[PDB]
C-alpha cells in the first residue's frame, strides 16, 4: 500500500539506511504481517489446503503445520520474524495452535492499526486488550467440562480426531487414534513423588514407505533403526528372558592415550606389546561374553576383531545410533546405561544387575531397512510407531502431524477438563466481551469491541476454505451463542447451545458431543497471551531505523 | 536493525542513541550523555 | 527481401506502368493509388517557382513566417540569399537559386541584397545562406569554398539539399538519381 | 498537495481534480477515482476530494 | 522488499490444473512401455553411460524434472521397486489416470478435495475386497505351475525366447536363497557379469565367482575337496595402534628387529597350518613372505577379497568371518566344497567354487550371465531381478490374481456396479475409479494396435456374464480368458498398485499453492 | 500481490515527504535563502557575485536580482524567487525585506509549529495582526499633499537618496538624485499626476567615469551617419529654431510592391524609358524633401547608394537603420508625427530640436547622437556611464529602482519613515493588543512582533551596534513618547531622530513587505506532501 518511497534527508544523516518514520511504518509492519497471515490461511481446519516449498536442489516439503512452514521462510523482515520465532515457541511449547495464533495476531495488528488510525493511543489499546483478556480466561474457567460417565478410552479417542484433521492421515483417524492413545498409556512414568509425566519425543518414527497407512502395525515395545554389525549374526533371538546390555563403552583396536610414547631397548617387547595392546578390549568383551548378553547394545562401533566371538557365541552386535534412543531402551528392559565400566573396588568387573530383560527381539525387514524390533519389555513398557505411505514426502508429513497429535494427547492427560473446539469459544469469547464494557463507557468500549472482533476471523477463515456460504454460518454461530448467554439459568436446551456450533463437513449446526470435536483447554491457554505479546512488540513501534551491513 | 543479523526493540534513549550510527559527531556527543546519565543515576537518559 | 520491394519502390507512377502485364493488378494498382495520392500533395505543396526578390520589412514575414507553412506540421524550407553583384560566388549562386526554383516548387527560395539585410554586414562574409524551417535557423553557411567555391555545379547545390531534409534522397528529380535516357536504354540492352 | 511532475513545473493545488491529472496513473483501478473527479469537477466543480 | 518469495505465485485453481497435467504428462512419458509388445527406452545421463531398458522405474531413475508435484509421482516407482520389485510401470500408469479422472469434478463441479479423499478411502475398502474375492490360491511345490508363474513377467521383455532357461534359472535361486516363514533377500543374490558368450550354456552354479587368481604359481588349480578359511586380517606385518619408536643402543638389535618380523609371520602361518587348510582367503592384502610357508603346508593365497564376497563364502562353505588367528580351531573351517578350478578368460581370470550339495544357515550362489554386450547383460539382470521377485510374492502369500488387466477390470466392474447404491455426494468421484481402472486394459489394446472402444464394449459385456478370469490377449488383441491363456501374476502386486496409486492422489490433491525459490 | 506494485510512472525518482520533518526543512531551507542576503540589507550592505551558464557576468545587492537567473533544486527557494520578483516588478524596492520578513515569520512560526498548534491557525493570527499593524500605521501616517510644488520638490530627494544610499551610486547622492527627480518633473501633469513610465528611457554606455555622467533630454542613438563627410554638429539659421525633423518608416529606395512580379520590358526603347523613370524618381524625391524644408531625415532602413550622396549634396543629413522601437520615442520628443508615405509629407508633421552633435568616445569606432532640448518635453533618457560593464548595469538598476521609489510618490503622496521606526511602532501595536485579546492566537501576535524585530535587528548587526542597547531603546522610548520617527542609525550619527537625516520611504512599498509575506507563508505552511521528480 506504500509508494512514493521516503527521501532522503539532509538534515538528519545517519551512517546506514535512511530513517522513516510515521504511519508508513505500521502499514508495513501489516503488510509484512498479511505476506505470511495469506500463507497460512488457506491451511487451516480439515477444509484447509497446504501448499509446497522447494529447497532449491530438488528437494522439497509438504507442509501443514505453521512452524515448519514459517521456519523455511526466512522472513528479512523484522515484524515477520517475531511471528516466525513465536510458532518456534508456540509448537515447541503446546504443540498446537500453531496456525490459529499467528492468524489471531495478524487480526489484532489489522485492527489496531485501524484504531490507531481512529486517533485511539495505542497505551490505551494494550490497557484494552489485557482487562479483555483477563475476563476471557475467566471465562474460559467457566465453559470447562470434566470427563464424565465416559465408556473407556473415548475421549482420548475423539479428542485426537481434532488434531487428527487438517492433514492427509485424518480420513485414517478411525485406525490411528486408538494407537496413538495406545501409545502414550505405553510410557507412562513417575516423577517428582507422584506428579504424571510422559517423555519428549518418546515414541519413534520409522520412513519405511511401502504398503498403506491403513496397515500400520502397533509393534508393542521399543523399536530401532540399525544395520546389523555381521551378517553371519542370527536375526532372531529364540527364548524367553533376553537379556540387554546398554553400553557407551568402544570395542575395536584401542588406542592409548595422548600423552604416551613408547620407547623401549629391547627387540622383543613389540610381540607382547602389539598383543597386549589388543587383549586389553578382549579383558573387557570375555566379561559380558561369559555374563549372556544375547544382544548386546553400544554407542559406539565394533569392529571385526570383536565381531569374531559374538559370530561364535551367537551374540547380535549393534553399530552408531544416537546417544538418547539408548537410555529409553535400558528404562524399559531395566538395564542401566554405563559411560565407563568399572567398580568401587581394586579390580574391573561386570555385575548382572546390569542387564535388561524382555520377552522377544527379532530384526524385522521393512522393504528395504534393518531394524531391531523389541517387544514385551518387563520393567516399564514402551511403543513405537511404524509410518507407512506412498513416498518419503508423505512420510515426513506424516512425522510433524504424529508429533502435533501425540503431543496433543500428552497435555489432555496432564489436565483433566477440556473445551470445545470448531470457533465456539471463538464465538463465545465475541459475544461475551461485547456485553462487556458497557458499564465502563467512555473509551475503552471501541478498543474492546473491536477485539471481539478481531476473534471471529477463526469461523470466517475455516468457512471460506470448504467455498461454502460463510455468512449463513456465522449468522447461526454468533446468534445461536448471544440466545445462549443471554439465557436464563434454567434452560436446559439454551445452555446446550453454548456448547456447539460450526461443522466443517457437512455444513449444517450439530452437536459437538455427538460430532467428537474436542481441544484441550491448555491449548486456548497462554495461545491468546503469546498472541497478544505478538500484538504488543509491533504495535508499539512508532519509526524503523535499518543499519546496513558492514 | 543493526549492521549484523541481531535485532533488538529499545525504548531506552541510551540505547537506542547506542546502536543509531550517527555520521555527525556532535549529534554523537548525545550517546555519550546517555551513557554518563546511564552510568551516574540510571534514569531518566532521554530527559537529558 | 529487397527483390519483392523493388517492384514498388523503385518505379514511379511512369515506370509502374512496366509491370501491368507481368505482375498481378490488385498488387500493382494498390500502390499506383498510393503513388498517385503522394503525386498529388506535392502539386498542392507546389507554392513557390521564381526566387522572390524581397526587401526588409517583409523579411520579417516573408522568411519566417512561411517558415512555418500552416501553422498537421506544414513546415516549409526558406533558402535566403543575401547576394551581393560585386562577388563572383554571389551570382554563381543566384543561377543556381533560379534553376533549383523551377524544379523544386515547394521550397521557398528567397533572395535580398546583403547590404540591404545586416546593418554593415562583413563584405568578404558574402555571398551567404541561410536556411530557416518553423522560425528556426537549420543552417548558416559561409563563402562557397565547401561546396567548391569559384567552380561550384548544379549537382553540388542540389546534394547539400539532400542534408539539410529539404529533398528526400531517392527523390527522381535529383540528377544524382534522375539517370538518362540513354543510359538506361543501355542497361535494358546489355541485360 | 505539492506535485512536481517530470518537466520540473511547480503546481499546488488543494482540490483533487488537478493533483490526479498530473500524477499520470497507470493502474486501472486507481484510475477510477481520477476519472470521477475530473467528472465532478467537469459536472459540477465541488467536492472532488470527498 | 519482503522475503525471498513471490516470484509468481500460482495460487487457485490453476495450480491444481498444472498438477494433474504434470501428473498426466509422467504416464505419457511410458504410456508404450506396457504391454508383451512394449517398446524400449534409451536414456542417456550426463555423466557418459546408457540405460536400455522398457521398466519404468529404471527409466525415471534416470529422468530429471524440475517441478515439484511430477516428483512424488517419480519416488512412486521406489515404492513399489523396494516392496516387490515387478509392476512398476503399472504404479505410474495408474495413478496418472485416477489424477485425471478426479480432475474433471475438481475443475467444474467444485467437490473439495477432501471430500475426493473420502470416497477414496472406501474405494480402496472395496477394492482389496474384489480383488481377495477374485484371486484364487495356488499350490506352492508345483513345480510345472511355477515355472508358469515366474515367466509371466519375463513375457514382457527380451527374454521371452529364452523363457524355458530362465524359469529354470530363477527357480534353482530362489529355492537356493529360500530358507526353512520363508524369508528370503536378494543381498547375497550375486550379479556378476561376464560380458560375451551365448545364453544357452549361460547356467547357474552353486557356490560363488571370485575375479581374482592365485598368487604364487605352484599353488594347486584343482583341489578335489577344498577346505576355505576366512581371513579378516591382513598376512603383513602388523605396525600396531601405537608408534613402537625402538630406542636402539648396539648392532644387534636393528637385524633382530628385521628378523622377528619374519618370526612373526611365521607365527600366524604355522598356527594356521594346525588344521591344514587348502586355501585360505584373506580380506586385506597378503604379504609375499608369508605365501611361500603356506605353499609348503599347502594352502592357497588369494588378493584381497571384499568382506561382500566373504559372507557370501561364510554361507556356501560354512566357514565364521575370523579375524583373531590364535583362535582358530578346527570346527570353525569350511567343508564340503565340491570342485575347484579356474578358466582363462580374456577380460579377467576367474576362479570356481563348487559345492558337494549335501537344517542350517541358508545357502548363497552366483547366477551366470553370458549376453551379447554389456547392455545385454545389465538388461538381462534387470530381468532377473523383476522375474525373482515375483517368486516371493507366492511364498509369502498362496493366493494368486489373475492377470492381463483381468484383476483391474473387475475393480472396474463392482464400483461401477456399487456406484449406483451409493446415493449421495461421494457418488461421483466414487464412480470415476472405475473410469481409471478400465485403462490399464485400454493401453494393452492400443499397444497391440486393436480398436479398444468395441473390445471394452464385448470386455464388459463378457466379464458379468462369462467370467471372472476374462482378459484381453496382448499378443492377438483378442478377448481370451486366463485359465486356458496359462499366464497368471501373483496378488500381491495388485495391492500395492491400487494401494500405492491411490496413496498418491491423496497426498498431491491437497496441494493449493506453489512457491519456489525459498532457500536451501 | 506480486513484486511490482506501481501506480504512477517513474515512482524511483519520485519520493514524498511528510510529517512535523517534513515542514522542518522548509523553514530551515529558507533560513539559508535568508541568511545569504541578510548581510546585503541597509546601507551597510554588500553585493553578490553571479555567474551565468554563457560566462557573462554581473555583480548586484537587489534581492530580485540576486535570487534570479540561479540554478535551484527546491520548490521553497523558487517560491522566494517569484516573491522578490513579485515586488519587484510592482514596487521594485524591498525585495531582500520581503524575502527575510517572510523568513521571519517562518523561524518564529515553527516553535508554535513546535507545541501542537494547527499550522492554518497560525497564519490566521497574523492575518489578524496584519491588517492591525498596517491600520495602526496608516493612523500615525503623515501626508505631504497639502504642501506647494516648492517643498513637495525637496521631498523627492529625501526619498530619492533613501535608495540611492543603500547602493554603490552613493559617492555623490546630492548629484545623482537631481537625475532621478529631474526626469519625473518632465512627464507629471501638475494635476492628477500619473507617471507614465512607458516615456522613461534608460540607456547607459559603458566608457569615461560615472561622474561624467549628466541627464539629458532627447533620445540616445548607438549608430553613424549615412556619410562620414556630413558635418557632426548641426545648428539652425536665423529662423525656424526648429530643425523640422523628418521620420520616415519607407527608406530611400525604388517603389515596388510587396507582392511576386515580373515586370516585361520590351525592345530598347522601353530600355531607354526605364532609365529616365528612375532618374527622374530620384529629382523627384529630392524635390519633395526640399519642398518639405525638412535638415534632418531617418529612416528605418538603409538608403540606396547613389541616394547617399544625392542627399548630401543639398546640405541634408541622414542617420539610417533607426531600430523599428526606436523610431517611435524620437517623434514624441520633438513633438511630431510620423508620416505613411513622401505624398502626405508637409511642414505641420516635421520635428523640432534645439541642436544635435556626433559624439566621439576614444579611440572606438562607433558613433552615438545625443539630441538635446532647451524646453521642457514630453519624454526624457538617461545618460548613465561608468569604468566597467557591470558598474554600468548596476547605476541603471539603482537608478531604475530610485526611478520606481519616486514613481510611487507621484501616484500616492502618503509616505512613511522606515529604517526600523515603522518595524517597531508595528511590532508594540500588536503587542498591546495581545493581551487584551489573550485567546489562544496570543502567540501568534507576539510571533509576527518577534518577526517585525528582525529587520531593525539586522541592521544593527550589520552597522555593528549592539542588538540589545538598540532594540531596548527603541522598545523603551517609542512605549513612552508617540512621536513615531525614530529608528536604527546605521551610518553612525549622534542623533537617531530621522527628521534630520533625511530618510523618507512610500507607504505601498513597505506594506507590500507584509502582505507578500504574509500571504506567501500561509502557502508555505499549509504543504504537508512534498514530491520532487528527479531530473
Ligand atoms: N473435525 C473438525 N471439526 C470442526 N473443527 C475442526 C475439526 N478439526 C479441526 N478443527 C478446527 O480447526 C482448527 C485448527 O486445527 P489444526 O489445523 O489441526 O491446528 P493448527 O491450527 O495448529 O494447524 C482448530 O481450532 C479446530 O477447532
Ligand atoms: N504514571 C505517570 N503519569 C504521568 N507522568 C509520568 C508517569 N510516569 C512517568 N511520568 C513522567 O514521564 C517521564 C518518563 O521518563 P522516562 O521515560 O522514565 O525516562 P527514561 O526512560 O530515560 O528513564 C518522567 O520524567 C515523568 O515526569
Ligand atoms: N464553514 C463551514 N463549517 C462547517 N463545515 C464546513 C465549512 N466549510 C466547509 N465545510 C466542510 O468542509 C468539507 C470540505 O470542503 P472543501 O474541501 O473546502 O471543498 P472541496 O472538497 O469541494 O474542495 C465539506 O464537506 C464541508 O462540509
Ligand atoms: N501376455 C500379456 N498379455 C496381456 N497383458 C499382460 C501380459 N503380460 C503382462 N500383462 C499386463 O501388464 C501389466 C504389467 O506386467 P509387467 O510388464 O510384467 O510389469 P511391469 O509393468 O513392471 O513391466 C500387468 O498388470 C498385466 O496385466
Ligand atoms: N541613510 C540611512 N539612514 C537610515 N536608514 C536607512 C538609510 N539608508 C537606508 N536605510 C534603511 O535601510 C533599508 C534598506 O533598504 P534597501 O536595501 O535599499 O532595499 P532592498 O532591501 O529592497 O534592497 C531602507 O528600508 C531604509 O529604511
Ligand atoms: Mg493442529
Ligand atoms: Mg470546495
Ligand atoms: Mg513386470
Ligand atoms: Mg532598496
Amino acid at each position: 500500500m506504500s509508494q512514493l518511497f521516503n527521501n532522503s534527508r539532509s538534515d538528519t544523516l545517519f551512517l546506514g539506511g535512511e530513517k522513516i518514520s510515521g504511519d508508513d511504518i505500521r502499514n508495513q509492519n501489516v503488510l509484512a504481517t498479511m505476506a505470511v497471515a495469506n500463507v497460512v490461511k488457506s491451511s487451516l481446519g480439515p477444509v484447509g489446503l497446504d501448499k509446497m516449498l522447494v529447497d532449491d536442489i530438488g528437494d522439497f516439503t509438504v507442509t501443514n503445520d505453521g512452524a515448519t512452514i514459517l521456519s523455511l521462510l526466512d522472513v528479512q523482515h523484522p515484524a515477520g520474524k517475531i511471528l516466525v520465532e513465536l510458532a518456534q515457541q508456540q509448537d515447541r511449547e503446546i504443540g498446537d495452535g500453531t496456525t490459529s495464533v499467528v492468524i489471531i495476531a495478524s487480526e489484532l495488528l489489522k485492527r489496531a492499526n485501524e484504531l490507531v488510525k481512529n486517533k485511539i493511543h495505542p497505551t490505551t489499546i494494550i490497557t484494552g486488550f489485557r482487562v479483555a483478556l483477563r475476563e476471557a480466561i475467566r471465562f474460559i474457567n467457566e465453559v470447562l467440562s470434566t470427563s464424565v460417565d465416559t465408556l473407556g478410552k473415548e475421549t482420548l479417542i475423539n479428542i485426537a480426531k481434532t488434531s487428527m484433521s487438517s492433514k492427509i492421515i485424518g480420513a485414517d483417524s478411525d485406525f490411528f487414534s486408538n494407537m496413538v492413545v495406545d501409545a502414550l498409556l505405553a510410557v507412562k512414568t513417575q516423577n517428582s513423588k507422584g506428579e504424571i509425566k510422559y517423555p519428549v519425543k518418546a515414541v519413534n518414527v520409522l520412513k519405511a514407505h511401502g504398503k498403506s497407512a491403513t496397515e500400520s502395525l502397533l509393534v508393542p515395545g521399543y523399536a530401532l533403526n540399525c544395520t546389523v554389525a555381521s551378517q553371519a549374526m542370527p536375526k532372531r533371538i529364540a527364548g524367553g528372558n533376553v537379556k540387554i546390555a546398554c553400553l557407551d563403552l568402544n570395542l575395536q583396536k584401542a588406542r592409548m592415550a595422548m600423552g604416551v610414547q613408547i620407547n623401549i631397548d629391547d627387540p622383543e617387547q613389540l610381540e607382547q606389546i602389539r598383543k597386549r595392546e589388543a587383549g586389553i578390549v578382549l579383558e573387557r568383551v570375555k566379561k559380558i561374553i561369559d555374563a549372556g548378553a544375547q544382544v548386546v547394545l553400544t554407542t559406539k562401533g565394533i569392529d571385526d576383531l570383536c565381531l569374531k566371538e559374538f559370530v561364535e557365541a551367537k551374540i547380535m552386535g549393534v553399530r552408531r545410533c544416537k546417544k538418547e534412543d539408548l537410555r529409553r531402551i535400558a528404562r524399559a528392559t531395566g538395564a542401566t546405561l554405563v559411560s565407563s565400566m568399572s567398580n568401587l573396588e581394586g579390580e574391573e568387573t561386570f555385575e548382572s544387575s546390569y542387564l535388561g530383560l524382555c520377552d522377544e527381539v527379532v530384526q524385522a525387514k521393512f522393504s528395504d531397512d534393518e531394524c531391531i524390533l523389541i517387544k514385551g519389555t518387563s520393567k516399564h513398557s514402551s511403543s513405537s510407531i511404524i509410518l507407512r505411505g506412498a513416498n518419503d514426502y508423505s512420510l515426513d508429513e506424516m512425522e510433524r502431524s504424529l508429533h502435533d497429535s501425540l503431543s496433543v494427547v500428552k497435555r489432555t492427560l496432564e489436565s483433566g477438563n477440556v473445551v470445545p473446539g470448531g470457533g465456539c469459544v471463538e464465538a463465545a469469547l465475541n459475544i461475551y466481551l461485547d456485553n462487556f464494557a458497557t458499564t465502563v463507557g467512555s473509551r475503552e468500549q471501541l478498543a474492546i469491541a473491536e477485539f471481539a472482533a478481531a476473534l471471529l476471523i477463526i469461523p470466517k477463515t475455516l468457512a471460506v476454505n470448504a467455498a461454502k456460504d460463510s455468512s449463513e454460518l456465522v449468522a447461526k454461530l454468533r446468534s445461536y451463542h448471544a440466545a445462549s448467554q443471554m439465557a436464563k439459568p434454567e434452560d436446559v436446551k439454551r445452555r446446550s447451545y453454548r456448547n456447539y456450533g460450526l461443522d466443517l463437513i457437512r455444513g449444517k449446526i450439530v452437536d459437538e458431543i455427538h460430532a467428537g470435536v474436542l481441544e484441550p483447554t491448555i491449548s486456548k491457554v497462554k495461545s491468546l497471551k503469546s498472541a497478544l505479546e505478538a500484538c504488543v512488540a509491533i504495535l508499539r513501534i512508532d519509526t524503523m531505523i535499518t543499519v546496513d551491513p558492514e | 536493525k543493526t549492521s549484523r543479523g541481531e535485532i533488538i526493540i529499545s525504548n531506552d534513549g541510551h540505547t537506542i542513541l547506542k546502536q543509531m550510527a550517527i555520521l555527525h559527531p556532535v549529534a554523537r556527543m548525545l550517546v555519550e550523555v546517555s551513557a554518563a546519565q546511564d552510568s551516574e543515576a540510571g534514569d531518566g537518559t532521554t530527559s537529558v | 527481401a529487397k527483390q519483392h520491394e523493388n517492384r514498388l519502390e523503385d518505379k514511379d507512377l511512369s515506370d509502374l506502368e512496366e509491370l501491368e502485364d507481368d505482375e498481378d493488378e490488385d498488387f500493382l494498382e494498390a500502390y499506383k493509388i498510393k503513388r498517385l495520392n503522394e503525386i498529388r500533395k506535392l502539386q498542392e505543396r507546389s507554392k513557390f517557382g521564381e526566387v522572390f526578390h524581397i526587401n526588409k520589412p517583409e523579411y520579417n514575414k516573408e522568411v519566417t513566417l512561411a517558415s512555418q507553412g500552416k501553422k498537421d506540421d506544414g513546415g516549409v524550407y526558406v533558402f535566403v540569399h543575401l547576394s551581393l553583384q560585386s562577388k563572383l560566388q554571389s551570382r554563381i549562386l543566384s543561377h543556381l537559386f533560379q534553376s533549383a526554383a523551377c524544379k523544386f516548387r515547394e521550397i521557398k527560395f528567397v533572395e535580398i541584397p546583403a547590404n540591404r539585410a545586416i546593418e554593415n554586414y562583413p563584405e568578404s562574409n558574402c555571398p551567404t545562406l541561410i536556411v530557416y524551417y518553423r522560425g528556426e535557423v537549420i543552417k548558416n553557411m559561409i563563402t562557397l569554398l565547401e561546396l567548391g567555391g569559384n567552380n561550384s555545379k548544379m549537382e553540388d547545390f542540389e546534394d547539400f539539399m539532400v542534408k539539410v531534409g529539404a529533398v528526400a534522397e531517392g527523390d527522381n528529380r535529383l540528377i544524382m538519381n534522375r539517370d538518362d535516357e540513354e543510359s538506361r536504354e543501355e542497361r535494358k540492352l546489355h541485360y | 498537495i505539492l506535485i512536481v511532475t517530470s518537466n520540473q513545473k511547480t503546481t499546488i493545488s488543494n482540490d483533487g481534480a488537478t493533483i490526479l491529472k498530473l500524477l499520470d496513473v497507470v493502474h486501472p483501478a486507481a484510475k477510477t477515482l481520477v476519472d470521477i473527479s475530473r467528472a465532478q469537477d467537469a459536472e459540477v466543480g465541488d467536492g472532488t476530494t470527498s | 522488499v519482503f522475503m525471498n518469495a513471490s516470484q509468481e505465485r500460482t495460487t487457485g485453481r490453476q495450480a491444481q490444473i498444472s498438477n494433474i497435467t504434470a501428473a498426466k504428462a509422467v504416464a505419457d512419458v511410458i504410456r508404450t512401455c506396457l504391454g508383451p509388445k512394449a517398446m524400449l527406452k534409451m536414456l542417456l545421463d550426463p555423466m557418459g553411460g546408457l540405460v536400455l531398458t522398457n521398466d519404468g522405474h529404471a527409466i525415471l531413475r534416470e529422468i530429471d524434472v524440475a517441478h515439484p508435484a511430477a516428483k512424488s509421482m517419480l519416488e512412486l516407482s521406489r515404492t513399489q521397486d523396494e516392496e516387490v520389485g515387478d509392476g512398476t510401470t503399472t504404479v505410474i500408469i495408474l495413478a496418472g489416470e485416477i489424477l485425471a479422472q478426479c480432475a474433471p469434478y475438481l475443475i467444474e463441479k467444485n467437490i473439495h478435495p477432501v471430500i475426493i479423499i473420502q470416497a477414496l478411502k472406501k474405494a480402496l475398502t472395496d477394492a482389496l475386497e474384489v480383488i481377495k474375492q477374485v484371486s484364487k490360491p495356488v499350490d506352492v511345490e508345483n513345480d510345472a505351475a511355477m515355472k508358469k508363474l515366474i515367466q509371466a513377467s519375463i513375457g514382457t521383455k527380451y527374454v521371452i525366447h529364452w523363457s524355458e532357461k530362465m524359469c529354470e534359472l530363477a527357480l534353482d535361486a530362489v529355492k537356493t536363497v529360500r530358507k526353512d516363514f520363508e524369508i528370503d533377500i536378494k543381498r547375497y543374490v550375486r550379479v556378476e557379469k561376464i560380458p560375451g558368450g551365448d545364453v544357452l550354456d549361460s547356467r547357474v552354479l552353486k557356490g560363488v565367482l571370485l575375479n581374482k587368481d592365485v598368487v604364487h604359481p605352484k599353488m594347486s588349480r584343482h583341489i578335489e575337496n577344498p577346505r576355505v578359511v576366512l581371513l579378516d586380517c591382513p598376512l603383513e606385518y602388523k605396525k600396531g595402534e601405537s608408534q613402537t619408536n625402538i630406542e636402539i643402543e648396539k648392532e644387534e638389535d636393528w637385524n633382530r628387529i628385521l628378523q622377528i618380523e619374519e618370526e612373526q609371520v611365521q607365527l600366524m602361518c604355522e598356527q594356521i597350518l594346525a588344521v591344514r587348510p587348502t586355501l585360505v582367503i584373506t580380506e586385506k592384502g597378503v604379504s609375499d613372505l608369508a605365501q611361500h610357508y603356506l605353499l609348503k603346508g599347502g594352502c592357497s593365497v588369494l588378493r584381497r577379497v571384499k568382506k561382500s564376497d566373504n559372507n557370501r563364502i561364510a554361507r556356501v562353505t560354512g566357514a565364521t568371518i575370523v579375524n583373531r588367528v590364535e583362535d582358530l580351531k578346527e570346527s570353525d573351517v569350511g567343508t564340503n566344497c565340491g570342485l575347484f578350478k579356474v578358466e582363462m578368460i580374456g577380460d579377467e581370470y576367474f576362479s570356481f567354487l563348487d559345492n558337494c550339495k549335501e537344517s542350517g544357515l541358508q545357502k548363497a550362489c552366483t547366477i551366470m550371465l553370458r549376453g551379447g554386450s554389456k547392455d545385454i547383460l545389465n538388461e538381462i539382470d534387470r530381468n532377473l531381478q523383476d522375474a525373482m521377485a515375483v517368486a516371493r510374492n507366492v511364498m509369502l502369500s498362496p493366493s494368486l490374481s489373475p492377470g492381463g488387466g483381468a484383476t483391474e477390470m473387475a475393480v472396474s466392474v463392482k464400483l461401477a456396479e456399487k456406484a449406483k447404491q451409493l446415493e449421495g455426494i461421494q457418488q461421483w468421484p466414487y464412480q470415476a475409479v472405475a473410469d481409471a481402472m478400465e485403462c490399464i486394459p485400454r493401453t494393452l489394446i492400443q499397444n497391440a494396435g486393436g480398436d479398444p472402444i468395441r473390445l471394452l464394449s464385448q470386455l464388459r459385456a463378457k466379464h458379468a456374464q462369462g467370467n471372472f478370469t476374462t482378459g484381453i490377449d496382448g499378443d492377438k488383441g483378442k478377448i481370451v480368458d486366463m485359465v486356458s491363456y496359462g499366464i497368471w501374476e501373483p496378488e500381491v502386486i495388485k495391492q500395492q498398485s491400487v494401494k500405492t496409486a491411490i496413496e498418491s492422489a491423496c497426498l498431491l490433491l491437497r496441494v493449493d499453492d506453489i512457491v519456489s525459490g525459498v532457500r536451501k | 500481490m506480486g513484486r511490482p506494485f506501481i501506480i504512477v510512472k517513474d515512482q524511483g525518482n519520485k519520493k514524498r515527504q511528510h510529517g512535523l520533518e517534513a515542514k522542518k526543512s522548509h523553514i530551515l531551507a529558507a533560513r539559508s535563502v535568508a541568511s545569504i542576503i541578510k548581510t546585503s540589507l541597509g546601507p551597510r550592505g554588500l553585493d553578490k557575485i553571479l555567474i551565468s551558464p554563457d560566462g557573462e557576468i554581473t555583480i548586484t545587492n537587489d534581492g530580485a536580482t540576486i535570487l534570479s537567473q540561479m540554478e535551484l533544486d527546491n520548490e521553497i527557494a523558487k517560491l522566494l524567487v517569484q516573491l522578490s520578483k513579485s515586488q519587484d516588478d510592482e514596487i521594485g524596492d524591498g525585495t531582500t525585506g520581503v524575502v527575510v520578513l517572510a523568513s521571519a515569520l517562518l523561524d518564529q512560526a515553527l516553535e508554535l509549529i513546535q507545541k501542537g498548534i494547527h499550522p492554518i491557525k497560525i497564519a490566521n493570527g497574523f492575518d489578524e495582526a496584519a491588517k492591525l499593524a498596517i491600520s495602526k500605521l496608516e493612523e500615525t501616517c503623515d501626508d505631504i499633499s497639502a504642501s506647494n510644488d516648492e517643498l513637495f520638490r525637496d521631498f523627492l530627494l529625501r526619498a530619492a537618496k533613501t535608495s540611492l544610499g543603500s547602493k554603490i551610486v552613493s559617492k555623490d547622492h546630492d548629484r545623482f538624485a537631481e537625475m532621478a527627480v529631474e526626469a519625473v518633473i518632465n512627464v507629471m501633469d501638475k494635476d492628477r499626476k500619473d507617471v507614465d513610465f512607458d516615456l522613461i528611457k534608460m540607456q547607459g554606455r559603458v566608457g569615461g567615469s560615472i561622474s561624467d555622467s549628466k541627464l539629458i533630454n532627447g533620445v540616445i542613438l548607438d549608430k553613424d551617419f549615412s556619410h562620414p563627410q556630413m558635418p557632426k554638429c548641426v545648428l539652425p539659421k536665423e529662423g525656424s529654431d526648429g530643425v523640422k525633423l523628418a521620420i520616415l518608416t519607407c527608406p530611400f529606395e525604388p517603389p515596388k510592391p510587396k507582392t511576386k512580379h515580373k515586370l516585361d520590358i520590351s525592345s530598347v526603347e522601353e530600355y531607354q524609358k526605364l532609365q529616365t523613370y528612375e532618374q527622374d524618381k530620384f529629382k523627384e524625391m529630392i524635390d519633395d524633401v526640399k519642398k518639405a524644408g525638412a535638415d534632418v531625415v531617418i529612416c528605418q532602413w538603409g538608403f540606396d547608394d547613389e541616394a547617399n550622396h544625392l542627399l548630401l549634396q543639398n546640405d541634408l543629413p541622414a542617420v539610417r537603420w533607426v531600430g523599428g522601437q526606436e523610431l517611435e520615442h524620437i517623434a514624441i520628443s520633438t513633438n511630431g508625427r510620423i508620416v505613411p508615405r513622401f505624398q502626405d509629407l508637409s511642414k505641420d508633421k516635421l520635428g523640432t530640436c534645439s541642436r544635435i552633435y556626433e559624439q566621439e568616445f576614444g579611440t572606438t569606432k562607433d558613433r552615438m547622437l545625443i539630441i538635446e532640448q532647451s524646453k521642457e518635453t514630453k519624454t526624457v533618457t538617461c545618460f548613465v556611464r561608468g569604468s566597467n560593464k557591470m558598474i554600468v548595469d548596476e547605476a541603471e538598476r539603482a537608478l531604475h529602482d530610485s526611478l520606481c521609489v519616486v514613481r510611487n510618490l507621484v501616484k500616492d503622496s502618503r509616505v512613511v519613515y522606515g529604517g526600523g521606526a515603522a518595524e517597531v511602532t508595528m511590532s508594540l501595536a500588536v503587542s498591546e493588543e495581545a493581551d487584551k485579546q489573550r485567546g489562544i492566537d496570543q502567540y501568534a501576535f507576539r510571533g509576527f512582533a518577534q518577526a517585525l524585530d528582525t529587520i531593525p535587528m539586522t541592521l544593527a548587526e550589520n552597522s555593528g551596534l549592539d542588538p540589545i542597547g538598540t532594540l531596548s531603546t527603541l522598545k523603551s522610548k517609542q512605549l513612552k513618547e508617540k512621536i513615531s520617527n525614530i529608528g536604527v542609525d546605521c551610518l553612525g550619527y549622534g542623533s537617531n531622530d530621522m527628521k534630520e537625516l533625511f530618510v523618507v520611504d512610500p507607504f505601498i512599498g513597505k506594506k507590500q513587505q507584509i502582505l507578500l509575506a504574509t500571504q506567501l507563508c500561509r502557502m508555505i505552511l499549509k504543504i504537508d506532501n512534498v514530491i520532487i521528480s528527479g531530473k
